[PDB]
């Protein structure tokens, strides 16, 4: 499908699509455009595709695991105007917070 | 004891021959650590070497080198100083082409009672030292020997988690946002082949034990840790009596001068942060010091850059650093080292004393290609769990995260396969949290200034003390070299700079690896001289004799590493020989 | 049947024959031929297409297993010719088949 | 019968301390295998120590003219691929092979 | 089948040291100079 352009995903066409989806469709498409359509850019800017709008194309199928679960609290102290008589400690996170 | 004037200007009257330009000429880099290490030192360290090899001979004895034959019997004089054969008329590295001229002979200060060649105080003084030394210290049981040691000379270590701690990169507010899936992994090693994880960063060791050791381990696998962290802080504890308290000069005080393990000025050689740099900065206000980033005088560095701010193929002088924890986040601190010096005087006594005795040299730091390890990481496939459902446990379930049906080849999910691990939805999608803490260039330092004030004439800064270093990159494992599953050298990159892991065995991983040049490599020990030099350094081939051949009873290398990490220096002595 | 057929079978009716199937009919009949009819053709003629003809009577006695499976995948590097910007990781193959 | 396998072979013997090791085999039996090519790396690495570094001439080298074993020109008396013909033939281009 | 030659004598390189035969180097001696080598060495443990 869309390989033989130049940089069209532009950190856009990841953040509709699920996850799972693309990472199979590798192994099945086979070459290339021919004419180095999408190449004569940096190899360089078209990974700089991917990899950052990879964590938006995840951010739907986590943001529909979002109310299902309990919003984290800070891992420090992380001072606060209003901490004054109650002291902050810090949670290490273990618990299986997936409601069930 | 400096009194060198009768052996330096003196001799520039006799004849030199030639050697190589290699172990004692030093140069500068500018590009990224990928190419200097796979194009350069390689064809031209495969011209400038092979003609005769030099300063590497160690196997002599003491009725060999004082044979009338020895070629190196004329340039050794005074046991303060290391003298040698080098390109003349040069004062600093220069470029990576070597200049035309007869040779002259620049002088250097032998710095630990260690650099002093191997048939001249030999081993058998070298670890008996350590049985006056540590006599009765703290010494660990056997079994958590036999399970360290496994680990080290394993060869079957999954790349899994040598990933795991180029993602992490030490800082804390990612460092606690995955903690179910690391001690998932930590006993699916463990519990599996009885062998603990993650032993490869004294950051990630003391990290640990104080957020694992109380409820998220079994009581053996985090005993262990604590056993190779009161092991370490036993032998801090161990110069503590051979110090004098009451000679505090020059900013630094007595505890800093006895041993190099201590010494600010010379900096660890695996740090991500900015402690050491900091603590030394106050320091050598008096010893010349000086910075070379990626061939740039100065330094830049930014607070937290984002997912936004990809930009992997940099080139300026910038050396990130994670995020600060609390307090202002915007314009206002410059810089600021996390802790207190409990940090970069500790964080070393790790890599030069404990990894070098499991490791018998079975051990090769190695650069790593990121632009390949973030982008092969924000693909993970993890099962959605119904929201009345529970989730499961065992591989069978078709909607687990290790199921033999979602599997898809390229996907970070199958490192787990390959590794024979439990993972469930808690534990991975707990990853992507990564966008606020990222390590975009691994880079190479040189870090260089005077010695202390107890060398320090009119006619000794001159023969300054050069330190290369590799911010944000791993020091690895023993290497396969036999595995198919996955590359070669596809993600890291060897880039030696210690004489500790120059293996050449685990130099196999460059494109390049010709058997006319991996016959040397056998020999004389891979090291850029950009990031470091034979005699112009610290840390030498005749100290790493010690380590290699010594065949210690694992109980005594550690402390034999001790005593011999002291200092020979008109004033090192004060303190010594009380 | 097939013993007094010279080079007839050749793979080309053995494969007809199912995996559980010819294992007792291989051991059912007993004599050659008086006249030697399956003889001209070497016993290094009749075993050599014997072989491969119980492979292939063992080939489609397995073309129906696949759909109670899942598929071979590459389990080498063997490099993507789309190996630019996603390194490919070779999956080991020790799982259980079964699909259900 | 606590009798580990794949003992009669090396290339059998190497194929299972890299892949089979990520947990599948069991550990008191894995670790027989985990010491097996152990014993046969540090019996290669004493094969150094008795020798000088960076005397060879002629093709072969230092370790090539001590222990004939190392040596290329020799061979094992079980050919499975064909590199070590090849490694008899890169090498051994001056003793008449 | 060898031919009909007359007997000759003929000589060939003792390759490796072991070829010497033992009623010149004996056994009680090839194991102390092997017990010489694993000195701090590594052996397996007889669990293995």
């Amino acid at each position: 499908r869309v390989v033989f352009d130049p940089s069209n995903p532009t950190t856009f066409s990841v953040e509709a699509i699920a996850a799972y989806t693309p990472v199979a469709l590798i192994r099945l498409l086979n070459a290339s455009g021919p004419l180095q359509p999408g190449h004569r850019v940096d190899i360089a800017d078209a990974r700089s595709i991917y990899t950052v709008g990879a964590a938006a194309s995840a951010a739907r199928a986590r943001a529909n695991h979002n109310a299902n679960t309990i919003r984290r609290t800070a891992m420090f102290a992380e001072t606060d105007p209003m901490t004054w008589l109650r002291p902050t400690v810090g949670l290490k996170r273990t618990f299986n917070p997936r409601i069930i | 004891l400096l009194d060198v004037e009768a052996t330096l200007v003196a001799l520039r009257q006799q004849h030199l021959d030639r050697q190589c330009y290699f172990g004692v000429y030093v140069a500068e880099g500018t590009e990224d650590t990928l190419d200097v290490q796979m194009g350069r030192f390689m064809e031209t360290w495969a011209d400038m070497m092979p003609h005769h090899p030099h300063w590497v001979n160690e196997h002599l004895t003491i009725l060999q080198f004082i044979a009338p034959s020895n070629p190196r019997l004329r340039f050794e004089l005074n046991p303060a100083f290391d003298f040698f054969v080098a390109p003349g008329d040069v004062d600093l590295p220069g470029p990576q082409r070597p200049p035309e001229a007869m040779p002259t002979v620049n002088a250097t200060l032998r710095i630990i009672n260690g650099n002093i060649p191997v048939p001249l105080c030999p081993i058998s003084f070298r670890d008996c030292r350590g049985t006056q030394l540590g006599l009765g210290r703290h010494t660990m049981t056997p079994a958590t020997i036999k399970a360290v040691k496994d680990t080290f000379e394993d060869r079957a270590y999954p790349t899994i988690f040598y990933m795991l701690e180029a993602v992490i990169h030490g800082n804390e507010r990612n460092f606690c946002a995955l903690l179910r899936l690391l001690t998932q992994c930590i006993r699916g090693y463990w519990e599996q082949s009885h062998r603990v994880a993650f032993v490869n960063n004294f950051h990630m060791l003391m990290y640990i034990t104080t957020y694992l050791g109380n409820g998220e381990l079994p009581e053996v696998c985090i005993n262990i840790y604590r056993d190779l962290l009161q092991h370490v802080r036993a032998l801090r504890q161990t110069i503590t009596d051979f110090t004098i308290q009451g000679e505090g000069h020059n900013g630094e005080t007595s505890e800093a001068l006895n041993n190099i393990l201590t010494d600010d000025t010379f900096i660890a050689p695996i740090l991500w942060d900015c402690d050491a740099l900091i603590y030394r900065d106050e320091a050598a206000r008096d010893r010349l010091p000086a910075i070379r980033v990626s061939g740039r005088n100065g330094y830049q560095a930014l607070h937290f850059v984002d997912m936004a701010g990809h930009n992997f193929q940099r080139r300026d002088n910038v050396l990130i650093h994670g995020r600060p924890v609390r307090g202002d986040t915007g314009q206002g601190i410059p810089i600021t080292p996390h802790h207190d010096r409990e940090w970069g005087i500790l964080s070393k006594i790790y890599y030069y004393i404990v990894i070098p005795a499991f490791s018998r040299g079975s051990c090769c730091t190695m650069g790593v290609r990121y632009d390949r390890l973030y982008p092969a990481l924000q693909a993970v496939i993890v099962p959605e769990i119904p929201a009345d459902e529970e989730a499961p446990t065992t591989p069978e379930d078709p909607r687990h995260p290790l199921h033999a049906h979602q599997l898809v080849p390229n996907s970070l999910n199958v490192y787990f396969h390959n590794a024979h691990l439990t993972v469930d939805g808690d534990a991975l999608l707990t990853l992507q949290e990564l966008m606020g803490d990222m390590a975009e260039r691994t880079t190479a330092i040189l870090v260089s200034s005077a010695p202390d004030a107890g060398a320090a004439t009119a006619t000794t800064r001159n023969m300054r003390i050069y330190d290369g270093a590799l911010y944000h990159g791993l020091i690895m494992m023993a290497y396969q070299a036999y595995d198919e599953t996955i590359a070669t050298g596809t993600f890291f990159y060897p880039v030696p700079v210690n004489p500790l892991f120059a293996c050449p065995e685990h130099l196999a991983s460059l494109r390049g690896m010709t058997n006319a040049r991996r016959v040397l490599a056998k020999m004389v020990p891979p090291i850029p001289p950009f990031l470091g030099a034979n005699h112009h350094a610290t840390i030498r081939q005749p100290v790493a004799y010690h380590v290699t051949h010594s065949k210690s009873d694992f109980n005594t290398l550690t402390y034999s590493l001790l005593g011999g990490y002291f200092k020979f220096t008109p004033i090192s002595l004060t303190h010594q020989l009380r």
